């Protein structure tokens, strides 16, 4: 429920910029940039992220095994 | 009953009539009784030389036609026969290279798991003489090490008929095997190549493999595109079956109460 | 006193030698139902050294390796590293340009999600005693 939550915040954002991108109410300017940081802010996966998680997810899992 | 004994095998056989005849001539023995229990009786035993003889013949038939699916359906009742329970049975002076025509063709397709397993049955006949036995297994002891080019040499030489059928199928799946080594990813070579890995100075067979493959003779070169592969991964993707993996572990713990 | 005499003959390359402990001792290996060493063995009486070399070597000239295997011809050791690859004997690979045998890639085998795939397997096994132990102790 931390997670069912994730899309419930979503699907509110989901809708506002379904109903104001569609046509229907006025634009506000400073939302719209505002949202535009976060999809330029997400990670992404490469080799640094590759050969790290496998250091470390091992280096967790010797402890349980 | 006692139907066309050597009709027409031991001059000529080009016929495909008495083969209709050695059909009807199965028609008769199997229908004579059985050959299942083979409890004793030397007089039920007198049809069971009749009956391996008439199927020696049509082996014989059966390899010289040309058919591969009649040609090990015969040979298995042959075995079959050989598979006897109470084997009183003199020798029918045959077997031997009958069996040879089975070796050399389940070597052939390449079932060399068979090739081996059949290879118990003989105490003494693989080592001490019999080169019809001894053929194949000296050949699959060429296959083994690193003697391509003996098997290649010593084709010209067999003591039976010259088991034709068996050994160009035979040296087809050695063909590929050298083309499967040579249509890897290393690009370009020449025709002198063709001759020591491939074969054959010049042959129809490099316009065999310029029909069915590439390989096509340019400016005195050979192009072997690159049979190289892409290799797409990213292997941190084993993500949802590795927290799959985690809970099951946690789960198996626990919900035993 | 066979076995390990024959052993001792096929880490050396000689043959001479080896076919004297057949004719010496072919009786025991005919009461031992072991036939089938002789189309067998002499297989790897030529893929001891060449997996030896391919483990002690990293970058061989394949010129070189005829004589080191006395294969007595260098364009046939194209065939036999052919056929050991092909059969996965070594995990190397020939340049057929000027003769390179060259071996595999860095030692990788902690950061490649392969010391997950052993640590799965003794928790699938030693936890599964756990479970076959509770249930098999308390009968009362």
């Amino acid at each position: 429920h931390g997670l069912k939550g994730l899309n419930s915040k979503l699907l509110d954002i989901r809708s506002y910029l379904e109903k104001v991108a569609t046509g229907k109410l006025p634009i506000n300017h400073q939302i719209i940039y505002q949202l535009q940081d976060v999809f330029n802010l997400l990670p992404d996966v490469s080799l640094q992220e590759f050969v790290k998680a496998f250091y470390l997810k091992t280096n967790d899992q010797m402890v349980v095994v | 009953m006692y139907e066309q004994l050597k009709g027409e095998w031991n001059r000529k056989s080009p016929n495909l009539s008495k083969c209709g005849e050695e059909l009807g001539r199965l028609k008769l023995v199997l229908l004579e009784l059985n050959f299942l229990p083979t409890t004793g009786t030397k007089l039920t035993k007198q049809q069971l030389i009749l009956a391996r003889d008439i199927l020696e013949i049509g082996a014989q038939w059966s390899i010289l036609r040309k058919d591969i699916p009649s040609f090990e359906r015969y040979m298995a009742q042959l075995k079959c026969y050989y598979f006897d329970y109470k084997e009183q049975l003199p020798e029918s002076a045959y077997m031997h290279q009958l069996l040879g025509l089975n070796l050399l063709f389940l070597l052939s397709q390449n079932r060399v798991a068979e090739f081996h397993t059949e290879l118990e049955r003989l105490p003494a006949k693989d080592i001490q003489t019999n080169v019809y036995i001894k053929h194949p297994v000296s050949l699959e002891q060429y296959l083994m090490e690193g003697s391509y080019n003996k098997v290649f040499l010593a084709k010209g030489n067999i003591p039976a008929e010259s088991y034709t059928f068996f050994i160009d199928i035979l040296l087809d799946t050695i063909r590929d095997e050298i083309a499967g080594c040579i249509e890897k990813a290393y690009e370009k070579i020449l025709f002198t190549e063709a001759t020591r890995i491939l074969f054959f100075n010049t042959p129809k067979k490099m316009t065999d493999y310029a029909k069915k493959r590439g390989w096509v003779l340019g400016p005195n070169n050979y192009y072997s595109f690159a049979s190289q592969q892409q290799k797409p991964e990213d292997t941190t993707i084993p993500s949802t079956e590795l927290a799959k993996q985690v809970i099951e572990y946690a789960r198996q713990l626990e919900m035993i109460v | 006193m066979p076995y390990f005499l024959l052993t001792q003959a096929v880490r050396t390359g000689n043959l001479a030698k080896f076919n004297q402990v057949l004719d010496q001792f072919g009786e025991k290996f005919q009461a031992d139902g072991t036939y089938t060493l002789i189309i067998r063995l002499r297989h790897n009486v030529i893929k001891t050294g060449v997996r030896m070399i391919s483990l002690s070597y990293s970058r061989i000239s394949l010129a070189d390796i005829a004589q080191k295997l006395q294969l007595d011809s260098p364009e046939d050791a194209e065939f036999i590293v052919a056929k050991a690859i092909r059969d996965g004997v070594i995990e190397a690979s020939i340049n057929h340009e000027k003769g390179y045998v060259q071996s595999k890639e860095m030692i990788d085998i902690y950061s490649t999600r392969e010391p997950q795939l052993a640590f799965h397997q003794r928790i699938s096994f030693c936890l599964d005693i756990h479970n076959m132990s509770v249930k098999a102790m308390r009968f009362p």
